[PDB]
């Protein structure tokens, strides 16, 4: 009765910045330094699409996990820790299901890492 | 659960509109109930109805009679219900259309009304059309009145007045004089796939408008002569309430040149106009076949003016041309380019089965003799097409004619409906005809 | 977007966060009321494109780059003494696509576009005849770079030995005479259309005419394969339709026969869903249509016919 509503449509709800602009950045540097890069063995990129708003983090190395970056979200950021979500590529929309799959197998080389909320 | 769909009639009675079996145990109906119809125009016809097999579930049959008289044509859809509340009426107030009785003079009752009710317990509602034949022909009588109204089964007790002159017909009561399906016998397949070609077209033009698809533009018929390959173009036009266009090849190859093409142009024209429409290139041969049967300079630009015609329509357009011709190898290759005439039925000579139909529908209007077996007259008819069984029966009416009237009454003034009535061909006169 | 047997195209009047913005699950989507015009620099992406030719990839090649500099870069052959193309001949069966390739090439590069029709030139009177050829070629040149387009060539210059008259044989003579003068820096490229070689007159092919052929034939199941995938884009098909199985079943029929075929395919649809489920009016419901799937028994139906 006094304008600007958002509508109730049936999209899981939606976390916003729980971090504070200083906590982010120390929320990336755990992810960045928190987990293992062994120079002697080849990389790999992702590129993580969060629901956040619209934010992307890169990243890592060799041969990890999709649970590997599932734990750098949450470790890059800690409201999500308790959200439910899943991962993708788009454009095949393939569902990053069987969370432990290796990068190699997912042909997640290098490729961008869709997030969404259940 | 009453809406159905109308579909064309087995049982030819004007009465008589037939359902399957399933359908009126869903309505509760029986073998003989008398029922009301609803139709456009907020139209009503009251029918009996029984019981048909070949009836498809969610179809009504019913004849051009009752059809029209809804204000439907084949496809639209009616609402069926029961009517337990007709009355044996009293008095009944029938009137002929000046049109239909033109030229016979005479008692039109003992001709025709008397006969048609006889003992036959048929339901009217006034204002309906019905149809009566005899006497060489068929007469059309209006429901002016019945005593109780709106409608009442004319029961043997029931009187019948036909008090004054005929009336005009309204613009939108369509004769029954006009070609239909009824009139073509053994083209059931061909009849087919010309109606589910052209049922979208020309019943659902809008349709083409919000759609991509590209429905059928020309349509070739192929066959001998008298095959009745216009009969077919014109009944499916007026079955479909199209406007149906006549383009004559001859008519158009006796134009001084470029009258020819100027006519050609013309047709399409008035075609697109009233649209949905239908133009019939009758004897198609004749203004277009190439690659062999000339380049005489006029022949050819003739030719080319109508491939012209044929790219140039639209599906905007909503028309559809139908073109007969009595062999493909007559026409020019280019008319059934994907473009023009891609469609093509084949109709040729009808079988046993095929000849008997048509015998029968060019008899209809006639006194048969039982001694008259046409199934014996079909079964000797082999290579003749509908044309020759048609003046055949015309030979043998004459020949009927000549023999009980020309002389027992070389008097005139007998174009008596009373006359014609009682005089009956005899399957020796058919048997006449044959020979000659 | 394709869908309810058409596609629509829709402009992006405003974006949220401004110049650009990926269309999540949670963004509001406003289509308020109004269709907006169409501009002069955008044009209709029903207009004819590569992407509507199957089956013709070889031949849709050659004459790419027969036409690339030429059409692309006219300054070039402005300052050089080498001679591109000017005739290009386009030979196979009626239906094969001549007509559309033509007007593809053309549209794909910008080109200006002129249609000329064999029977359209030939129910005209001889001299109306002569005029409308050196029309086209004349409007043609002032728009340049252009393709001319002649539909159906043997309509108008047949086999030597198919010529019936002064009239006949003078627009042929014209068609050459228009070729013969058709300059390089002019920048057009005249392409015909005809059945075969035989066909037309023996003149036209004369080293400055129509010296460039290419052969547009029926296609094979791979080719037929991709055609029905372009006639069928626009629809929704079931589950069922092995579309591979039709192109199999499709030897002898060329692009305009599979074309038909699925029209009638999606005509066999709308016919039953349509005439008893009430879905007629004086207009059609998008979502009526949308919802409407071709079954591979409608394929099956439209097939043998
Ligand atoms: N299938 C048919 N059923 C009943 N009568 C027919 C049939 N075919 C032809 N006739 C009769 O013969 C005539 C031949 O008509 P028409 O359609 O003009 O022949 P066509 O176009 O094949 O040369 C018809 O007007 C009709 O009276
Ligand atoms: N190779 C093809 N690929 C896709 N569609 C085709 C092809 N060939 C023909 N068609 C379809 O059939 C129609 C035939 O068109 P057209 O080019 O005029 O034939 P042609 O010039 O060979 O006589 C086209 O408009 C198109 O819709």
């Amino acid at each position: 009765f006094t304008g600007e509503g958002q509508k109730l449509g049936s999209t899981a709800p939606q976390v916003l910045n729980t971090s504070s602009p200083a906590q982010q950045a120390e929320n990336e540097a755990k992810a960045s330094s928190s987990i293992l890069i062994n120079e002697a063995e080849p990389t790999t990129n992702i590129q993580i699409r969060l629901a956040d708003g619209g934010r992307l983090v890169q990243k890592f190395n060799h041969s990890h996990r999709i649970s590997d970056i599932r734990l750098f979200i949450v470790d890059a950021r800690p409201a999500m820790a308790a959200t439910s979500f899943v991962l993708m590529t788009t454009f095949p929309n393939k569902e990053l299901a069987d969370e432990n799959q290796t990068l190699k197998e997912a042909n997640l080389l290098n490729a961008v890492i869709v997030q969404r909320l259940t | 659960p009453n809406r159905l769909i109308v579909d064309e009639a087995i049982n030819e009675d004007n009465s008589v509109v037939s359902l399957s079996q399933p359908k009126m145990d869903e309505l509760q109906l029986f073998r003989g109930d008398t029922v009301l119809l609803k139709g456009k125009k907020r139209r009503e016809a009251v029918c009996i109805v029984l019981s048909d097999d070949t009836c498809s579930d969610e179809k009504i049959r019913m004849n051009r009679v009752v059809r029209n008289n809804l204000r439907v044509r084949l496809g639209d859809v009616i609402s069926i219900q029961p009517c337990p509340d007709v009355k044996y009426g009293k008095r009944i107030h029938v009137l002929p259309i000046d049109d239909t009785v033109e030229g016979i003079t005479g008692n039109l009752f003992e001709v025709y009304l008397k006969p048609y009710f006889l003992e036959a317990y048929r339901p009217i509602r006034k204002g309906d059309i019905f149809l009566v034949r005899g006497g060489m022909r068929a007469v059309e009588f209006k429901v002016v009145e019945t005593d109780p109204s709106p409608y009442c089964i004319v029961a043997p007790d029931t009187v019948i007045h036909c008090e004054g002159e005929p009336i005009k017909r309204e613009d939108e009561e369509e004769s029954l004089n006009e070609v239909g399906y009824d009139d073509v016998g053994g083209c059931r397949k061909q009849l087919a796939q010309i109606k589910e070609m052209v049922e979208l077209p020309l019943r659902h033009p809008a349709l083409f408008k919000a759609i991509g698809v590209k429905p059928p533009r020309g349509i070739l018929l192929y066959g001998p002569p008298g095959t009745g390959k216009t009969l077919i173009a014109r009944a499916v036009a007026n079955e479909t309430g199209a406007f149906f266009f006549l383009i004559n090849g001859p008519e158009i190859m006796s134009k001084l040149a470029g009258e020819s093409e100027s006519n050609l142009r013309k047709a399409f024209e008035e075609a697109e106009k009233n649209a949905p429409a239908i133009i019939f290139i009758d004897e198609l041969d004749a203004i277009a076949p190439k690659r062999e049967k000339t380049h005489g300079e006029v022949e050819r630009r003739i030719v080319s003016q109508l491939l012209t015609l044929m790219d140039g329509l639209k599906q905007r357009a909503h028309v559809i041309v139908m073109a007969a011709t009595n062999r493909p190898n007559s026409i020019d290759p280019a008319l059934r380019r994907f473009g023009r005439f891609d469609r093509e039925v084949d109709i040729g000579i009808p079988d046993a089965t095929g000849r008997l139909e048509i015998l029968q529908i060019h008899t209809k209007n006639m006194k048969l003799a039982d001694d008259v077996d046409l199934e014996q007259v079909a079964n000797e008819t082999h290579g003749h097409v509908g044309a020759d069984l048609a003046a055949l029966c015309s030979e043998a009416a004459l020949q009927a004619i000549r023999k009980k009237m020309d002389l027992i009454d070389l008097e005139d003034e007998t174009i008596d409906a009373e006359v014609m009535n009682s005089l009956a061909v005899t399957m020796d006169d058919f048997r006449w005809a044959l020979s000659q």
